[PDB]
């Protein structure tokens, strides 16, 4: 007989309790709900897969027993609540039990969000939140969940064989026909499979120590929580810390594990006519996530009716009365940049810049560009790399390049390797993170020809062409630009043409709708101003900044000005 | 009679019993004696019991770890045998060290009945580490005879593998029953069950490894960059492989100069992954027992650089110490030395002792030294008080040694030459790792001085590429890589400390100031002071300079200047505590001087034309002029000084605003 | 009994001394290990003798552990395991094969004792031929030499030496298919290490130097007698010839208890017409010199004179191989034809004649190198 | 071309505590019953040994109620386990007789000496030939008879040198189990050791064929083998029944010690 | 013979020691809390000297001292 695990079983009983008693005073009227036989009767008409529990209400829960258990031993007791909860659902909505459905438990709202850098091998097989930016997705893949097999020379089928993680045969091998465990074979067509998402995830800007570079995390999506991230955004994982076989640990200093068979109770004889299994135990670590939420990109669904929906009676009130007013216009250039003063003629442009017009395609099947393309272009010390701070800290889908640190394959598509194996993939570029959205490179004069020739290229056709390696692909990199240039010479020479200014190509020159020429004159008003302005900066920090709009609702004005297609 | 260890020298029941007399009868006037200090030699701190109050104050703050440095060993007569056998075998040494902390512990509260648990305290693993183990011998001059040998090393950290999980309870369940057993790691090996462990279950190769329910331990692999004391002919500096484990994870970042004690250790390699076949010749690297990231004769790191990482450290209980502990003497000792009258030539002077006036330079590099105030915004932005200077100027004007002294005075700059750097090689790039085999990030030395001065020598042969990077560094304190593999903003927060000739490697009259320097405007106005360190033949000044520079070959070691100790202690107890904020007065000083230096560049290029980042480098300059002092708050003096430093470090007053030149005999004061 | 066997317990290393040609003189003695041979007059016939070649040094391994017995520990039985090893590669021991094991049912599992295991100190080093050994329109070849024991750390790359050792076959390293029979790699089991020049921080006031240095001393005008005898065969220049010796001996490096140095070595140019030796000056002085490195202008690159990053396959690592401002540390850098350069030499020297050391900040490395050279 | 590595071994620690089910125990406690046995006032199995080293007679016999009379954990473990305990004892036998041998001819002014014989004597309850069932397979049964039938002297192979035929690979093959009938418990190696064993740094794929080695004759060593008949007493036999017989297999010493007809 | 208390827990590195030992007047001063070799060179010690001259932990008995003088 198969031996039970008492605190497991303990466990199972104290989550399908909670899946059927636990309940909140409702906010309008004040009625008692269960919110989960909600969640489960909402599943039951809708045919869904993914049940949603917040920790905070599995740790109101006794004295903090059972979300302890969970989370230190999220890998151990998963099997457990997932019977659970068949249990539960079969009590009440049993139609969920014929499509056998696979279910999965989601868990969000935990108590604290770790970095990158403080996943310790103490939380292995533990219920984890943690944060990070997404640079590779991949394509969603089929996973053996259900493998099921023939044997060799019985050839009799057997289904429903666990797989956990590394491939796995059974021995059990129920019919008594034949006498032999290990040869089997596998039925692709009658196993069953789950979806499955390996994304890759870099530890955030404000995140990384100080003089260390940023360390990457693979972190993997099964089932409803697949597609859920995006390249370049931020994104919070709630799932658990699991560890995969590493072989590049091969080289490295230390006493690596190793494992071998014990003999001790085997009898042997001297006959003759001394062979054993060793293998190595070397690890790294991995996630594997259950809750994929995105955070906002920024510091703080192309038509308008989603829109509208989405948003509460009060802030659609808010949004109505900014649109109500006469003034609107004045306002919205004024809360662009409050760290600036003046130069309202660059915060018009990079207020339109965030706005952008409409796509158009003609009937013989040419593209008519909407994007705005700004360049700020002027003397030393005129402002003009705050303009492209705030766009990136304040607009959504924002990236910041510099000019000498760029490259070809950073700013458009990288096609790359990974431990040095045959298979290629693709890094999106700086491009294609701020795509539908502003990428703000500075020093655009310090840029090599090259980098220049494939970034007019990608302005041309509003897309990126892949050649290399094996690899051939059209990319999407619909993108307005905000660059920064410093004239030739340094200064700004008014006896010559902008051309003549800038070793930016004409093909760069042609594609950028504003070019704004920002002087320094000397006079002793607007220079007292401006001093004035900068030495409250520095003595208020955010006292010194009143605009007329907040970040919040300028963000929230802007997306709802974008549904409109004048 | 007595039992000894096979292959060593070592009793445990001798050494524990002499540890034990150690740590109940060492007193650091021992210490004193043994380094032939006599006269320090003080009553209130030395003849006090030094590791019964240590183990006290562990006891209370629930530390786990003593440091213990292994020269007090040898200042105690009992453990001078100890000492060596602590250097010859650390491996159960240490045990018993540990063991008898942990006797200690529970001594300390039997004996004096105290009202603490014993459960607690005998539930604790309570580790010891040493350092100072003894002379930084290089790892290239080291033999096989020192393997599991105590060693102590200088270096620079390059990078960190991330964090590797090394198994060392492995958790082994049955297919057909679901019965498990654990079975702890044995010295790296792991034996795993053939028969099921059970009674009624007997089923031979039924056990499988469940890699998740298995406990693991941290184990980080970091590439240090050994800086010896001394290095043989020829000797082309290498790369070491340390290994810390558990606590020591991600206590060293990247760019740190560190004191690694540790064991010598070496491991063969496996020729092949398929194979067994291991290599003839072993692999050495460090197993790290202690770090000390603390020098008393260079800077503490600024704590506005790793404040989540002290907070890590405090979570991780890591507990080692990142910045110098201030008592309460020393602290009286700082405010009588800032309440003194001319404390701002006495700090200035204590800068560079061997180089002969430039008075108003190490005024400059003092200030850069303290930097002016962080402040970060609520919304999301965030000011760096960085002050960046260049020294434009004729040859031989100890400008190269004003450098040398920064680097070897900063915690975690990096020196580099004009042109001898590239803009790849200041920012981050990908290597090969020699162990993995593997693409791996390695940081650029503007990253790497990340929290410290980065020193450039000769900034005029820098190539204008390379020198493009600077830009964003002198203007928001990060590096933008949008690169292959790396699409990020890294903070570099390093203040720039440059040097530079003239065109004709002399400064020319003739030729006006901007021509002279021969810098871009948009690179010039990022440095908030420029000097132009001249070199003027006088009788009086070239006689006192050939006897600074002759005095010191009258032996071969050679007014009132502070001990470096004090002054980086006073520096950094500044940089910590003292955030002075902008007045009103200050304000109006402010305003009133960059609206007249804004009128005087009106005159007709040929002269610096004043800026915005002026204004800013004057609002650095003040903070860093009341950071001096200790005030919380700028007053207007301190606008007055920060001008006249910004105004005699390009000798303003000597040069005519109309021409642009600089005069030498009739203005300048040699 | 099974005990110990001697040879774990030596802590001696015993080498060979060749014979000398003087010696062998006296005695009407010809001996193939006294006379000096290169690496193409040391051929398969040699193979197991104990003969001496006469090189340059153009790499030297790190030093590191190579094994020679491998030490076990078994806790069934306590016995010592100890398995030889005389190869580059070694299979390691599980099973326990002492007597008691080897009888008993139960076999013991053996566990790596590293205190317990004999190593050498390994160093794996390349000698050139001399320019002078090299045939008519031919390409110098490379021998190597294994150094075992106390002999290492006493070959250092640019020194001329006379190395007498066993000529040893290894197994073949290779492709597999160009093999034809037993073909067999070769190398030096190095015994004895002869420099031709002495190394100043290697000079002992021994006996027999005392007379010799007094002798010269009593001799009178040491100054004039050595400056003049620097290139006798050159005609005048003898304040040249002075400033030149002055360069060989150098002033007193100075440290500051501030931190700060100021360097001792002392820089000298001699610019001049066409013809007046300074070439041949610059030869003589980094001939004499024991760590002197020649260097034409357009010769040496930048790469050529400051680092690069290269792979060591022996020790398995990515080290800095320095040029020839790192092959000439502590000694004289010989830089003819100097107005005919680029710039980044120019820097790189620039930077080395006063702070004596080279910064590279690169995209391989971050590092700054000594570089305690004096510039001819 | 570098030698074959050697492989040696030194006892330093106590290592794990000593079983009785061990081998090496076995082998002491056997060892110590030669030596430390006493019938009245004399070592009688010293005696033995002693004595048949001097007649160049390599065997030891021993009785089994001597061994109740010592230990009889050693006993019951030869009684049920005879083919594992046996090699043990001629073992013991043999450290003490190269101890003794030693100590013999360099006092009393190469030598090889074999392993020893196990001759063992009971005077123990005879079961009859009938009532031998599957309890006694692989058990020492004392039985008594007549001899019908003495075979001629086989030779089997003690040690034996074998030489590959291509690959010239040397390898000696000792056996110590001669009393095996219808098989080859010990037979020549399937495939040439050469390559498993790896002893040349060099290893001049190639691959020897099944079967490669040959025996050396001229350096091989054999011993004696004969096969007996022995039948049940006449006397008592069924009148209608045929009397049954057993074939026997003896080896060296116990080889033409009988002749048929003797009981 | 009082000797020093110790921690009722070893390690199991301490334990993995023992099976590695083999082979090549005195006491406890509570006072100190240490072992001794021999009492007499305890007894010139720093610690047991610089404890004789202090005064201020025998107060009790000092004060018991002063009782027992006027009974
Ligand atoms: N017109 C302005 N309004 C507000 N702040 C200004 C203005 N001009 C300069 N500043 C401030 O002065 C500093 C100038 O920094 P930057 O914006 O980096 O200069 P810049 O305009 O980018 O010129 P370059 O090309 O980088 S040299 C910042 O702290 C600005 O906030
Ligand atoms: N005022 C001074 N005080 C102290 N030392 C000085 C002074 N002027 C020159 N020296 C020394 O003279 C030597 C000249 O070297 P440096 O001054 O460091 O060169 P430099 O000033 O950087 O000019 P370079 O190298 O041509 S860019 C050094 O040993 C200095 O210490
Ligand atoms: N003063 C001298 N005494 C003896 N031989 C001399 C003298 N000057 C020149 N020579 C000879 O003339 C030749 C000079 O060759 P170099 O050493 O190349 O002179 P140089 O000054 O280096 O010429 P360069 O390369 O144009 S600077 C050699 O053959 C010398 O032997
Ligand atoms: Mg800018
Ligand atoms: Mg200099
Ligand atoms: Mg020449
Ligand atoms: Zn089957
Ligand atoms: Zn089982
Ligand atoms: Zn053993
Ligand atoms: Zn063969
Ligand atoms: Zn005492």
């Amino acid at each position: 007989k198969k031996v039970d695990d008492v605190t497991g079983e303990k466990v199972r009983e104290a989550f399908e309790q909670f899946l059927e008693d636990f309940s909140v005073q409702s906010t309008d009227t004040g009625e008692v709900e269960k919110v989960y036989r909600a969640q489960i009767e909402f599943m039951k008409i809708y045919d869904l897969n993914t049940i949603y529990i917040d920790y905070q209400h599995l740790s109101m829960r006794e004295n903090g027993a059972l979300a302890m258990a969970i989370s230190e031993q999220y890998y151990r007791f998963l099997p457990f609540l997932q019977k659970g909860l068949r249990r539960v659902v079969r009590k009440y909505a049993p139609e969920l039990l014929n499509t056998e459905r696979v279910f999965q438990i989601s868990f969000f709202n935990l108590p604290t969000v770790h970095r990158i850098r403080d996943i310790r091998s103490e939380k292995i097989g533990s219920l984890l939140s943690i944060s990070g930016t997404v640079t590779r997705t991949s394509e969603v893949r089929p996973e053996l969940y259900k493998a099921s097999f023939t044997c060799d020379m019985c050839r009799a089928i057997v289904d429903n064989v666990e797989q956990s993680f590394k491939y796995t045969e059974p021995t059990f091998c129920p019919n008594p026909s034949c006498e032999n465990r290990a040869f089997w074979t596998l039925n692709v067509t009658r196993s069953r499979f789950l979806d499955w998402q390996k994304v890759r995830i870099q530890e955030n800007a404000n995140e990384i120590p100080t003089g260390s570079m940023p360390r990457t995390l693979d972190v993997i999506l099964r089932g409803d929580s697949v597609e859920r991230a995006k390249p370049g955004d931020r994104c919070k994982f709630t799932g658990v810390e699991i560890v995969v076989p590493d072989v590049t640990q091969l080289g490295l200093p230390g006493v690596k594990p190793s494992s071998t068979l014990d003999t001790r109770g085997i009898s042997k004889t001297t006959e003759g006519l001394r062979s054993l299994g060793v293998r190595d135990l070397t690890y790294k670590i991995s996630f594997l996530a259950c809750h994929v939420i995105s955070i906002g990109s920024n510091i703080g669904e192309r038509d308008q009716e989603v829109f509208l929906n989405s948003l509460s009676s009060d802030e659609i009130n808010e949004l109505k009365e900014m649109v109500k007013d006469e003034h609107i216009y004045d306002k919205l250039v004024r809360s662009i940049a409050p760290a600036v003063f003046g130069h309202e003629a660059v915060k018009k442009g990079i207020l339109l810049q965030m706005l952008g017009g409409v796509h158009k395609s003609t009937v013989e099947g040419i593209k008519l560009r909407g994007d705005i393309n700004i360049c700020v272009v002027g003397d030393p010390s005129t402002s003009k790399s705050q303009f492209l701070k705030y766009v990136v800290g304040f607009a959504p889908r924002s990236v910041y390049t510099s000019g000498k640190a760029s490259s070809a394959a950073g700013l458009t598509a990288a096609v790359v390797r990974d431990e040095e194996g045959g298979d290629y993939t693709i890094e999106a570029g700086a491009l294609m993170l701020a795509d539908n959205g502003i990428c703000c490179i500075d020093e655009f004069d310090k840029m090599d020809i090259s980098d220049q020739v494939a970034i007019h290229e990608a302005m041309e056709q509003q897309t990126i062409s892949i050649a290399k390696a094996g690899i051939h692909a059209t990319l999407n990199a619909r993108t307005s630009i905000l660059a920064a240039a410093n004239p030739v010479g340094g200064r700004y020479n008014r006896k010559l043409s902008l051309r003549g200014n800038l070793n930016m190509t004409a093909p760069i020159m042609s594609r950028f709708d504003l070019f704004f020429v920002i002087l320094d004159d000397c006079n002793e008003k607007i220079d007292t101003e401006l001093a004035s302005h900068i030495v409250d900066l520095h003595m208020k920090r955010d006292e010194a900044i009143e605009p007329p709009f907040s970040a919040e609702q300028l963000r929230r004005y802007i997306k709802y000005a974008r549904t409109f297609k004048p | 009679p007595l039992r000894i260890i096979w292959g060593t020298n070592v009793s445990i029941q001798e050494c524990t019993t002499n540890f034990r007399n150690f740590l109940m009868s060492f007193k650091y006037k021992f210490r004193k004696i043994l380094d032939e200090r006599e006269e320090f030699i003080n009553n209130t701190t030395d003849e006090e019991l030094y590791y019964i109050k240590q183990l006290n104050e562990m006891r209370e703050l629930g530390t786990s770890n003593l440091n213990l440095d292994a020269r007090n060993l040898l200042a105690y007569k009992q453990t001078e045998d100890l000492y060596h056998q602590l250097l010859n075998y650390p491996q159960e040494v240490i045990s018993i060290m540990d063991q008898t902390i942990k006797d200690c512990m529970v001594s300390l509260i039997v004996d004096n009945n105290l009202d603490y648990d014993l459960d607690e305290i005998e539930t604790k693993f309570y580790k010891v580490r040493p350092y100072n183990v003894g002379s930084c011998k290089g790892m290239r001059e080291l033999n096989p005879n020192d393997i599991d040998k105590l060693i102590n090393l200088k270096g620079l950290v390059l990078r960190s593998t991330p964090v590797i999980p090394d198994m060392k309870v492995a958790f082994f369940k049955c297919n057909v029953c679901d019965h498990t057993m654990a079975v702890e790691i044995d010295r790296g090996v792991i034996q795993e069950p053939a028969r099921c462990e059970r009674i009624d279950c007997n089923e031979p190769n039924s056990m499988s490894l469940i890699h998740n329910r298995c406990s693991f331990a941290d184990k980080q692999v970091i590439k240090l960059q050994e800086t010896p004391d001394f290095v043989p002919d020829g000797q082309t500096p290498h790369s070491i492989s340390l290994c810390v484990y558990d606590e020591l994870v991600d206590s060293c970042r990247a760019g740190d100069r560190i004191e690694v004690t540790g064991t010598f250790r070496s491991i063969p390699i496996r020729a092949n992954s398929r194979q067994r076949v291991l290599k003839s010749l072993y692999k050495t690297y460090v197993d790290v027992v202690h770090v000390k990231k603390v020098s008393d004769k260079r800077l503490d790191v600024d704590t506005s650089t790793i404040e989540q990482e002290l907070m890590q450290n405090k979570v991780d209980h890591n507990e080692v110490e990142e910045v110098r502990q201030i008592t309460d003497q020393d602290l009286a000792k700082i405010r009588e030395v800032a309440a003194r009258e001319d404390l701002y030539s006495l700090l200035a002077r204590s800068i560079a002792p061997s180089i002969y006036e430039l008075e108003d330079v190490k005024k400059g590099i003092l200030l850069q030294l303290f930097g002016g105030t962080n402040k970060t915004f609520t919304k999301g932005g965030r000011y760096r008080g960085d002050i960046n200077i260049l020294l434009c100027g004729d040859p031989s004007t100890s400008k190269s040694q004003i450098l040398q002294y920064v680097h070897k005075i900063t915690p975690r700059g990096v020196y580099t030459s004009g042109k001898g750097s590239s803009a790849v090689g200041l920012t981050a790039y990908i290597t090969r790792d020699v162990d993995t085999k593997q693409l791996v990030l390695e940081s650029g030395a503007l990253v790497l001085s990340d929290g410290g001065v980065c020193c450039i020598d000769e900034f005029d042969k820098m190539s204008d590429s390379t020198r493009s990077v600077l830009h964003e560094v002198m203007e928001q304190q990060t590096i933008s890589i949008a690169k292959a593999g790396i699409i990020t903003t890294l903070n570099a927060r390093s203040s720039i400390l440059a040097s530079a000739n003239p065109i004709g490697s002399r400064y020319n009259p003739n030729l006006p100031v901007t021509e002279n320097i021969d810098l871009p405007p948009p690179l010039l106005s990022r440095f908030d002071l420029v000097y132009l360190v001249l070199d003027k033949v006088d009788e009086k000044n070239d006689r006192e300079l050939a006897k600074h520079l002759t005095n010191l070959y009258l032996e071969d070691k050679p007014d009132d200047v502070l001990p470096v100790e004090f002054l980086t202690m006073y520096i950094s107890y500044a940089k910590e505590h003292i955030h002075p904020i902008i007045t009103e007065a200050a304000k109006t000083e402010l305003v009133r001087a960059y609206v007249g230096m804004r009128k005087m560049g009106d005159d007709s290029e040929k002269r610096i034309t004043a800026t915005t980042r002026q204004l800013e480098s004057m609002i650095r300059l003040a903070e860093a002029h009341a950071k001096m002092k200790l005030k919380n708050v700028v007053e207007l003096e301190d606008v007055q000084e920060a001008v006249r430093l910004i105004r005699s470090a390009i000798k303003d007053y000597a040069t005519d605003p109309k021409t642009g030149k600089i005069d030498m005999n009739l203005v300048q004061t040699g | 009994t099974e005990l110990f066997p001697p040879n774990l317990t030596r802590r001696y290393f015993l080498y060979f001394k060749p014979l000398s040609q003087n010696c062998a003189r006296r005695y009407r003695k010809k001996a193939i290990s006294s006379k000096p041979l290169s690496v193409r007059q040391i051929k398969g016939d040699f193979l197991g003798q104990l003969i001496t070649v006469r090189g340059i040094i153009t790499r030297v391994s790190d030093v590191k552990p190579a094994v020679e017995v491998i030490a076990y520990t078994c806790d069934q039985c306590g016995y010592e395991v100890f398995q030889e090893v005389n190869s580059r590669t070694f299979t390691p021991l599980s099973e326990c094969t002492s007597e008691e094991c080897s009888q008993n049912q139960t076999k013991g599992q053996l566990f790596m004792s590293t205190r317990a295991s004999k190593f050498s100190a390994f160093q794996e080093c390349k000698i050139q031929e001399l320019s002078q050994q090299v045939p008519v329109g031919h390409i110098p070849r490379s021998l190597n030499i294994h150094v075992n024991g106390t002999l290492v750390r006493s070959l250092s790359p640019g020194d001329i030496v006379d190395v007498t050792g066993i000529f040893l076959p290894a197994p073949y390293t290779g492709f597999k298919a160009l093999k034809a029979g037993l073909l067999t790699e070769t190398y030096l089991e190095a015994q004895f290490v002869r420099q031709h020049k002495k190394k100043f921080a290697s000079f002992s006031l021994t006996s027999d130097v005392e007379e010799r240095v007094m002798e010269l001393i009593t001799s009178g005008d040491v100054y004039n007698r050595l400056a003049k005898s620097i290139a006798p065969e050159i005609y005048g220049n003898l304040d040249v010839k002075k400033a030149l010796l002055l360069l060989l001996v150098g002033g007193v490096d100075k440290r500051v208890g501030d931190g700060m140095k100021i360097r001792g070595d002392i820089n000298v140019c001699l610019m001049g017409d066409p013809g007046v030796a300074k070439s041949q000056l610059l030869k003589a002085i980094c001939k004499i010199s024991p760590r002197g490195v020649y260097t034409t202008g357009k010769g040496s690159s930048g790469v050529g004179l400051t680092a690069a990053v290269m792979k060591d396959p022996v020790t398995d690592e990515m080290i800095l191989e320095g040029g020839a401002l790192v092959l000439a540390d502590n000694g004289i850098c010989c830089i003819d034809e100097f107005d005919k350069m680029d710039e980044s030499d120019r820097t790189a020297i620039h930077e080395v004649m006063e702070q004596q050391t080279i910064s590279i900040s690169k995209a391989g490395i971050n590092t700054t190198l000594n570089a305690r050279t004096s510039i001819l | 071309s570098f030698d074959r590595p050697e492989i040696y071994s030194a006892p330093v620690l106590q290592g794990e505590s000593p079983n009785d089910d061990d081998n090496t125990e076995i082998i002491k406690s056997f060892k110590n019953f030669i030596l430390e046995f006493r019938l009245d006032s004399q070592f009688i199995y010293r005696d033995q040994l002693r004595n048949n080293i001097l007649v160049k007679n390599y065997s030891l016999t021993v009785n089994m109620e001597h061994l109740i009379g010592y230990n009889e954990d050693i006993y019951k473990k030869l009684s049920d386990e005879p083919s594992d305990i046996i090699p043990l004892f001629e073992t013991a036998i043999t450290q003490v007789a190269k101890r003794i041998s030693i100590l013999s001819r360099a006092q009393s002014a190469l030598n090889s000496l074999p392993t020893f014989q196990l001759i063992l004597n009971s005077n123990a309850n005879q079961i009859p030939l009938r009532d031998l069932d599957s309890e006694h397979v692989s058990k020492i049964v004392r039985l008594s008879g007549i001899i019908i039938s003495t075979s001629v002297l086989s030779s089997r192979a003690t040690y034996l040198s074998i030489m590959c035929r291509n690959c010239r690979h040397t390898t000696s093959i000792t056996i110590n189990n001669f009393n095996s009938i219808t098989g080859n418990t010990v037979s020549l190696p399937r495939s040439c050791l050469s390559t498993i064993e790896s002893e040349s740094s060099m290893a001049n794929k190639k691959n020897c064929g099944p079967d490669p080695y040959i025996i050396i004759h001229e350096s091989s060593k054999f011993i004696d083998q004969q096969f007996l008949k022995l039948q049940e007493i006449p006397e008592l036999v069924p009148v209608g029944e045929m009397p049954r017989n057993l074939t026997m297999t003896c080896d060296r010493y116990l080889t033409n010690k009988v002749i048929p007809g003797t009981r | 013979g009082l000797g020093p208390t110790r921690a009722s827990v070893m390690s199991k590195n301490m334990k993995s020691l023992s099976r590695l030992m083999v082979d090549r007047n005195s006491g406890y001063c509570e006072n100190c809390r240490v072992k001794y070799e021999s009492l007499e060179q305890h007894i010139v010690s720093e610690k047991h000297l610089s404890f004789a001259e202090n005064d201020l932990n025998f107060e009790a008995i000092d004060s018991l001292i002063e009782n027992l003088r006027f009974q």
